[PDB]
């Protein structure tokens, strides 16, 4: 599978690392479209072996939807996709904040079993990124906030 | 009209430098000069989804010496909106529509920040909301440092006991750390040593600091002794019970203690201070419970009248 | 001088026809011009004998905001004037002579009728009396629907959930039957199916009604949706779980639903009502609750008030 | 624009039902096969509509685990692929027992906070099926279930 | 040779008519000449989560008559402040190791199924868990109809009270239903009538069934006359009071009784049965709990012993 | 002969090398050879004032296992209104009289050390008294390390959670420390970090040990991975959530483990282990529990029996 591309308006990241393709069509809920979703997930696409990817045909994401992806994504990238060229494949960036796709780790903490969106702000140490809480105001390393 | 007017007290660190010091100047002329009808008309809920008769008593009487009307309850472990099947997004929902502003303490973290999300154009105070904040009880301490000193520059103050979770030493150095020449001195056991993202924020400001084991060596050169409060629930009773010592402040320590030198509480005590230290000039944490008063007198008129003649 | 001077609320049977439409028109004057005085000088005692928060945090907003002063408790399971040893007619006695009204929620029936008989000159509003009544939840009901509709007749109202045991959709059935033109489709499961003695008072006055399984069916002719309380306790909860579909209300659902269409709720949700509900502007549960505060702020003014200038 | 898109050797039919595909990419965790696979997502299908076209490589599906996608989806029919080269076929024809996947609607029942692997049997019932639970006992209809 | 050794015994639906008479025949046999050393060196626990009184002295009784030890527990409602001890799972892990047998009451339905696996090699009786029946309260039900009216087949049984949520009724109709000839009344209110799933099992084996209004339109022809506890809450208190006039049984309507008929009940009872039909040939439901020490001796002995001659 | 009999057991500080292996060897030995009428006409009292369920039933267990009998209590959290009944020098000297063995847990600490003298010549066995240790839990935790590694000396045990309030590391560190060789890893977060006094005995003795950060920097060689509590009422929910990410044992940090490791837990437990390392090799945390069945067994027999012969 080398030579494909170009397919539907929209756009498609490469890059994506192992078993980060799944779980990211959920999270930031993509699964919910009527058109072109063929994902790349588990096939490898350069210097490491395993490696997975995502296509979108009619589908822009702001710079804000794209920086959402770092985190989870580190090594992967944006190329506006139409047809045959590319209208810069701008890569992810650790966004100022991080809402919708993150629980707090403070079971104490009041937006478990509320009405409510979560939210966190981005600042990274030298060994983790610490994702502030926006209600309990208490601060975690991302590798805490991520799973349990 | 007035930078403070319709917002939401939630945090200290929200709260900027001249944020601090315009409740503090509205505190000492309310003070100086009772507004008995200033919030007249206005109704203000008092819901507290945690028991503190302490706060309570304090908060409802600033809103009476305004002439405010008051509508709230006291969860005491049961509340009717509880048990799951009720959110508290719902029930500051409904609140809202009743009265002008609403002050809440919850057990929970982040409840006042959920509040003022459903509030719309309510207000919301925040009394207290698990271990995260408590700007209420930092306003009224800097009000009670702001009076006896004069000034809150170039203080040299203390911060005894438990400093790992109180939550009321970690927002007055925050508070205090917007001024300006403050020397800290936390003198704790290492169990309960001051966290680390405070020695932190400190260190980013250029603000000296140091860790002592007693107030013996310090006590010469201190102009404030915020003895926090210590839970025996808080570790083991053995533990509790040695390397307590000299973290139990007699009378017999203020023998050399500057004469400016003035002891601050919270207020609730029973170890941290004996009862010999009332007698004393320096202790006042019964008056700085009474200045309380002046402090929430001060956020609610500033937050509901648009203006602040006097 | 005014109708309703002096008078009880106890039941909505009471209430005639005049009588409704007198205290909406009140409540409906007040929201457009405040009476922040109307009431002074006017004691009213807030004996909940049973906890309910919502509805006590309602009704002594709507005291302060007439400028009426207040005194009262919560039972709460224990009350001192309980246990037995003191009868609730022993406690109204003393009661009547402390205040001017007397706003009671008790958990037996016939508890607010029991207190007029020893009451006196004093009047008695029922805020709830176990499963008989509650006049107070069905006067804001009404003035909802007055507001939105604009009108209590031709309207295609539908209740859902718990239409057997549920109290407010009891004497909301019969207060808008008191007005005509009305359709009434009644969506329960068979387990809490509206009473027959509903169903006999509607035949009566000839008055169209339809038993369905869903909203699906009705949804797209109905101007008001009364989701109903549905508590777990009322059966098992395995045939809880199943049948209760299409009784959630999904916000999926209100695609044909008509434009003018409002969904009331008496306050306590949880599963009869989704959260992705309250971003449509068809939700109206929070709405109604604020124009509870308008409900019971006119038939305040209405029994103390010789008369009423505006 | 050509489409060689990739069909390997293991399993998967297309032509499976409206946002069902990611239904069952999730719950059977066919994700979770760690190796080499690809996915189909809003694809001209052969008798009806449009979706789906699920998985791929060393992941041979026996006739009772697709017996597990009837209930989801009743438009398949397992391909033994190994030089486009069509074999095997095995269609959804509903099982006897239920397990893994779903959730017993019951709130009283001790199934939902232990550590245990749900089981359900099933009749039919005038075009659709009642799952029954084998712990709590009680018989609850297949449209309830898919609301939690 | 063993059929029930080292068994389940969970529901009653797993064991045949060749299980149920079994453990009649074997508690006809004990009770003939008891074996107070046949469980002898063997440990069984008791662990009642919930707390049962009558049913729990019934199960240690058996287990002392046979000479075993006895290890158990009875927790008085817990789920203290919400989150308590241990999974269910961790817990019978644990004691399998230390017992033999396990014979555990759970709140929850679907507790003693998820035992059987955990436990390994040691069997767990079910002795009652949630709205999932009682199989032991059936097999001591069997025991009794058995003992007196000389068979379980081509008897009149009927079945009074609560049959919608009445557990011990729900399966006393299934394992008579395995028995033939077996007439079926069923007089219960118009609300807890008896379910759809039960009714259509007993159309499916050409069973007759009739639903009847009160006691005295089928007391004609009786041969037993279960009767159901009926708990205040369930019904709210005005439908509870309404129903409850023909249902309960006096002695006024025992005329048409013949003279082998026998009135059950698995107990308690308060609003049921008054207490003036103990002073009858009728009375059997006191001695009925008395025959389950019986039916769980036989239903311990089978499990707990390879081969048995009594 | 007998060194054991009629003797104290309140702490691990008491017994020697020679005292751990005749209580090690006899649970051995009636494991393999049941004796169910050793302690035939002889009582023991299980009196748990504190609410242990686990700890009870495998020690009254033990006692029916040896063909003595029962007579315990338990108290649901006493301490009802402040003054509540006897004192506990009261209670064990009237209990006395009566049996000829006693078996308490006690909330506050030293209560087993106070019933030594007062009960005469009847022995006390300790079951948890506060945070004095639980010495029957490290008798099981020696024999589940010596039947599976194959001894006591020359092995790798890590030691994980709680280790400054987890009184069951504590004199489990003590009891391999009698033994030589052992190598000690102490993997916990930068709070629940060992106790100086457990480290200061170590270099005493010329025993190895060191601190790690998590399970898998010592899972290359490990022999044992003893597992504690740690419980949420301990450190603030906010500290508990931050730090537990790394201690909790999954089963991807098992690829290093050894083929004779072996993990142990003396429970209950919650958020330490997840329920996915019950179907492996290494599961041995279970059958300890059931292993203290014969580790109070042979400390049982050996007490109430001049000799024996296994
Ligand atoms: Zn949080
Ligand atoms: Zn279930």
């Amino acid at each position: 599978k080398l030579q494909v591309e170009a397919i539907k308006r929209g756009t498609v990241i490469d890059h994506i690392p192992a078993q980060i393709g799944f779980k990211l069509l959920s999270l930031f809920k993509l699964t919910e479209t009527d058109q072109r979703i063929t994902i790349g997930l588990n096939l490898p696409s350069g210097e490491m072996g395993r490696k997975d990817l995502i296509k979108i045909e009619n589908t822009f994401l702001s710079e804000d939807q794209v920086d959402q992806l770092a985190l989870y994504a580190p090594q992967a990238t944006v190329n506006r996709i139409d047809n045959y060229e590319v209208v810069g494949k701008s890569r992810p960036s650790l966004p100022e904040r991080i809402d919708n796709v993150l629980v707090c780790p403070n079971s104490n903490c009041i937006s478990h079993a509320e009405p409510v969106s979560s939210s966190f702000a981005v600042r990274k140490r030298a060994n983790d990124i610490a994702l502030k809480c926006k209600y309990c105001e208490k601060e975690f390393s991302h590798n805490v906030v991520l799973a349990n | 009209a007035n930078p403070l007017y319709q917002k939401h007290i939630i945090s200290i660190n929200d709260l900027s430098r001249d944020d601090l010091n315009l409740v503090l100047a509205t505190a000492a002329k309310l003070k100086a000069n009772p507004q008995p009808e200033l919030l007249k008309h206005k109704v203000i809920a008092s819901c507290f989804f945690e028991a503190s008769t302490r706060t309570r008593l304090s908060f409802e009487t600033s809103m009476h010496r305004l002439g405010a009307s008051v509508v709230g309850f006291s969860d005491s472990a049961n509340t009717s909106l509880g048990k799951k099947g009720e959110t508290l997004a719902d029930t500051i929902s409904v609140i809202s529509t009743y009265v002008d502003a609403i002050v809440m303490r919850h057990p929970q973290e982040g409840a006042a920040r959920l509040a003022t999300e459903f509030s719309g154009n309510v207000p919301v105070l925040n009394a207290g909301d698990g271990s995260n904040q408590h700007p209420t009880q930092t306003l009224l301490d800097l009000f009670t440092i702001q009076e006896t000193q004069g000034r809150l520059d170039n203080l040299h103050v203390a911060m005894v006991g438990d400093l790992k979770y109180g939550r009321t030493v970690h927002s007055l150095t925050q508070a205090l750390a917007k001024f300006d020449g403050n020397r800290f001195y936390f003198i704790a056991p290492d169990a309960l040593a001051m966290p680390q993202y405070i020695l932190d924020m400190l260190d980013e400001k250029g603000i000296a600091w140091s860790l002592h084991s007693s107030i013996e060596e310090v006590m010469a050169e201190v102009d404030i002794l915020y003895m926090t409060r210590v839970q025996k629930e808080r570790l083991d009773p053995s533990e509790y019970a040695n390397v307590n010592a000299q973290f139990v402040l007699r009378a017999s320590d203020l023998h050399n203690a500057k004469a400016n030198m003035k002891v601050l509480h919270p207020l609730p005590r029973v170890d941290e201070i004996a009862t010999d230290v009332d007698k004393t000039p320096h202790a006042w944490y019964f008056q700085q419970a009474g200045n309380g008063i002046f402090a929430r007198q001060a956020l609610l008129a500033l937050v509901l009248n648009r203006d602040l003649v006097l």
